[PDB]
């Protein structure tokens, strides 16, 4: 299974909507996981099953798809909203564990 | 000889949400949600609305000398009031019991 | 909004709404025959099949 | 809570290493672990996978036999051992913990994906 | 959850216009395809009356909205509030779950209707035909467009081709 | 939905009594009509289930209706109405909706019992029976009374009549 | 409701824990059990998927309880009950009501799948295996690892074995 | 497929409640469409789907029934509604569309 | 919104009539055409009826192979040709419209009968 | 309503004895009628059961056809006539009403179990 | 059938709340009716359907259980509540009523 990440690199500015869509050679269901990682740290999850929120995720994040087409939209981006966003097919079942390649948002 | 039984395809892309699956492409849907409207008031089986304009309730009830083209008007469906009126009454002073006015002319 | 010369059925403070359809998403205020007001965006009920060309 | 890693460092091509993560603020048998590795400036890359019990581990398709991974649930560590290291392994190696699934191990509620992850070990195979 | 849809009759046919369900046949004088009447009928009854049913318990509002209240009124503008938010709550949940189990039930209303009409077929042929398993008998007899409209109506004369089915078999 | 009731087999049968699923059994000792015990006391058993269940989630109503308000608490009076009239239209829309499910429900439960019964049987005889197709199974060997209990029973001894139905056959 | 669950399959196996359906083998090579990846993993998407959408149509509840009254304000307070207590019963029974339908439904789903994976080795074996009719088929040709894999997987050669099949046969 | 009116005429004082019953040879499901006919005019539908209501028409009008019997009551009957009512069979699908002989209604 | 009917007069038996109907308020491409008649002092019966298109077309019982039955929805009107007329066919003709069904021609939610009628034609056959 | 039995006394071995409901408030013939026995100081034993009609009866276990069940409804009464009495049957008899459900004779709704009972007659057997 | 009662005797005072389990041979789903008899009486119905209350009796009597294992509560033990309990398996279809032995609750 591969995840291709659309567009690779994008750049917006403070209290913009932006989407980054990851794309999927098969259909993965809802077992989509979005995490973001900012330069020399560990990734933190925002949202699992494409559409759930972690708590302490602020709410700003949203995401929405299913099968093979999948979206993280950041409503109102912030400063603290710039890094690299990671789609990861997951199934625990099938034990299937697949990163993408990564979106890095600027200004 | 072959005979074949099968089902009806064509080119939508109408989709639906069930309980088992999201984002299910279907052959035939009804829209039952609303979402379009005209964007401007209209009569309401024919009586006219009442729009009292830059005065409010109590400048329309109690004849505020900046607004007298609402007198001619006797019969109406609703009234349409500005947000923040501003025509109001215009020696400073209270009102009493200016919502139950409202409601009362309300019906 | 300004006012046309319509005859509607439903009236919104956004405008009019000239629907047979059970729900709306415009807005909780309605005078007249109005549809109920849901928080949904999209309530479609399949007819069909699936559809597998 | 929080795992932190140790062991990573610098080791010859056809070398050998054993990472080791340490879990405080939770129970380390309630959780599948993880071993992910990052090369500078790419991506993300999961390399390996054990369950609650240490029975059942899943390695990836670059890795060939060369990696093994252990759980120690009483120690609340996991470790990673690399053998026959080649240049293509240098990377800052990750650990996630994964929640268990009510039905097998798929989760039908609640916290699904790797919820907390380590530091980052530099592991680099040079001469 | 009935098998014939996405089950042993894989995908669909756009070359059939006139039905939801139907036939595809193919004789010596040529190959089409054919819509089921009935079955489409029965099935637009159906979901005709299901779609009217449901909307007709929900009667249409025929009220207004509006109110106001003063400083010292908070509790009845919090009591208000209270209730239009409660009730459009409730009724965004009975919307959305109405849809969703009605549209469940009806995707397998459409997948019964099929294997329904695949087991007529199947029962009308008996041993006079075989079955491939993609939705498709193979006849052990010569069938023109009389027996192939015959097995369409429902009025396959088994007896008449029983004798040469069974030579061929 | 299984296409037992009205389907394979058209119509109901008057003359049993005794339950709703049954055998019409036919041999040189007479004819006669039973009933199935075992499947029509499941039956009861879950639409016993199902109707209580449903009525238990219907609390009883332990309170009383009826407020007055004087002319100057007229919005007290609107929205003390729109209360009520919003609880019973919730109410209306929850008891028509349920019912309307329900029923469909408990007739395709009726649907697959049919079904299920009829699979039961056919299983039981294996190829001892011709299928007729109406509902109805015609023995490759002279069956008593004893043997048509053993099918209803379940108790049905394939190998004993083994021999002469295949010559039969 | 479909007849495979508690009907001609009649318990379940303590010993496949890799997944819900599955199959039990045995051959000269010895004997073993199996998990059906693909209809175990369609299940578990299914369930997922139900138990989500209902459980993201009700929002949670974001503001808080409790309103004072004095002893002139009993309308107002008696009304303020009327509404609470009325709404938790709404949602109570919206909440109950739920489970049980949902829950059979789900049961249902399970045994549609049982079902239909029995169905497809048929498919899979036609007249090369024999209906016991417990839940599985005696095979009429010997069969090793190779195509016991192959049943699993969907990839039965029929017209391989069917020559050693019906000499057997 | 025919359709058939009782009673053939009916007459009825004004606020009187009234009701013509429609009857089909067959079992014609819910599509049945009710029109009303003054002398020398167009008709003008009342009902269809045998409960629909068109919109524009009194609620004073009703529509029951299914399968083979059907009925359009007039409550509270008014000046206006003195005319020849038609019962119609209309199916698009099976394209079948036949009317009824009809009804008179007189003081 | 309304139709007017246009053609109608005296033709002796075995004659040839055009009767056409102009729709003004909507556009007509997007609704079934029929044609019906009643006899002067008699009830409805309907005749004719053309699809969106002109691709499906049908006709009642008696009027075999005479009538021909034709729409043009960019002059936004629809036209029927009688010939070989009798005695029989005298009455007054009626241009209805019927919203095109949601599925097929079924329609599920909304109008479904004959919403718009004509003023109606005189046709009369008689020496 | 109230049930008044009578009939119970004492009886020789080998005997035959009567026992008579009488119904007072109610229709008997919309309820199916039983007959139990308790002996003194012992549990509750079901003894017979006769139908709303008269036609379909039973009996228990301990009873081979000695004991016959009957009706009257016009009259509103049961008997229950028995013949070939033991030394073990001697117990207080009581009369028992149970509703006749739409179903067979199952309620869904309402009321189920046995709703009234009678008052007792001892029924005793000695030399 | 056979149903069997646990305890077969019992001793508990005013006010506090009571359980009687009452077991069957086989599963008779919701066929259960517990009744009470105070000595020299007849016996009055409590419970039918395992679950619902009798008209007139007091609330403070709750029955539970399916299948096999059954259970009735006195919750506040008064005085009138000092009796006999017996547990029914009553079954119109199949024609089986049957009772159990008896449970005996004193001070």
């Amino acid at each position: 299974i591969q995840m291709t990440h659309i567009p690779v690199s994008l750049s917006a500015s403070v209290g913009d909507r932006v989407t980054i869509t990851c794309r999927a050679s098969q259909s993965i269901s809802s077992w989509l996981a979005w995490y973001q990682q900012k330069p020399g740290k560990a990734p933190k999850l925002l949202i699992y099953k494409a559409s759930t929120l972690e708590s302490g995720v602020p709410s700003r994040f949203s995401g929405s798809g299913s099968g093979t087409d999948f979206t993280l939209t950041i409503n109102s981006l912030q400063p603290d909203d710039f890094a690299t966003y990671y789609c990861q097919h997951y199934n625990t079942y099938s034990r299937a564990w697949t990163f993408g390649q990564g979106t890095k948002v600027e200004v | 000889d072959t005979i074949c039984i099968g089902y009806h395809a064509n080119n939508s892309t109408d989709t639906v949400d069930t309980v088992l699956e999201k984002n299910v492409t279907v052959t035939h849907s009804v829209n039952l949600l609303e979402d379009s409207h005209n964007g401007k008031l209209c009569r309401l089986k024919g009586i006219a609305p009442l729009q009292l304009g830059n005065c409010s309730v109590a400048g329309w009830i109690l004849g505020n000398p900046e607004c007298e083209l609402l007198i001619s008007r006797e019969s109406w469906s609703y009234i349409v009031e500005k947000p923040n009126p501003e025509n109001g009454t215009c020696y400073p002073g209270h009102f009493a019991d200016y919502e139950e006015l409202r409601e009362q002319l309300s019906s | 909004a300004p006012m046309d010369e319509c005859d509607a059925k439903c009236q919104t403070p956004q405008g009019a709404i000239n629907s047979s359809l059970p729900f709306q998403n415009v807005h909780p205020v309605t005078i007249g025959e109005c549809p109920k007001y849901v928080r949904s965006a999209k309530l479609r009920m399949v007819t069909g099949l699936r559809n597998i060309p | 809570v929080q795992l932190v890693e140790s062991g990573g460092g610098l080791v010859q091509p056809g070398g050998s290493l054993r990472l080791s993560c340490e879990a405080s603020g939770f129970t380390l048998s309630s959780y599948w672990m993880h071993w992910v590795r990052q090369d500078p400036g790419k991506g993300l890359v999961w390399v390996a996978v054990i369950n609650s019990d240490g029975s059942s581990t899943d390695y990836a398709d670059f890795v060939k036999g060369r990696f093994t991974i252990s759980r120690d649930n009483a120690k609340n560590t996991v470790y990673l051992q690399m053998n026959s290291l080649r240049a293509e392994d240098t990377a800052v190696y990750y650990c996630a913990r994964a929640p268990q699934g009510t039905v097998f191990g798929v989760v039908i509620i609640g916290a699904d994906g790797f919820d907390i992850w380590g530091q980052g070990t530099m592991v680099t195979v040079s001469s | 959850l009935f098998g014939a849809i996405a089950g042993f009759i894989e995908g669909g046919w756009t070359g059939m216009v006139d039905g939801w369900y139907g036939y595809h046949h193919q004789n010596e004088q040529g190959s089409g395809y054919a819509a089921d009447q009935k079955s489409t009928q029965n099935a637009i009854n159906g979901i005709t009356n299901k779609v009217n049913s449901v909307i007709e318990k929900m009667n249409t509002q025929f009220t207004a909205v509006g109110k106001e209240f003063n400083k010292l009124e908070r509790r009845m503008e919090n009591l208000n509030k209270k209730v239009d938010d409660g009730f459009i709550d409730i009724w965004t949940y009975n919307a959305e779950l109405l849809v969703l189990l009605e549209n469940e039930r009806t995707l397998d209303f459409h997948d019964s209707n099929v294997k329904n009409l695949y087991e007529k077929v199947k029962s009308q042929l008996k041993n006079n035909a075989k079955e491939i398993g993609n939705g498709c008998f193979e006849f052990y007899h010569k069938c023109n467009d009389e027996c192939m409209e015959s097995v369409k109506n429902g009025t396959y004369d088994y007896p008449k081709y029983s004798e040469e089915s069974k030579l061929n078999r």
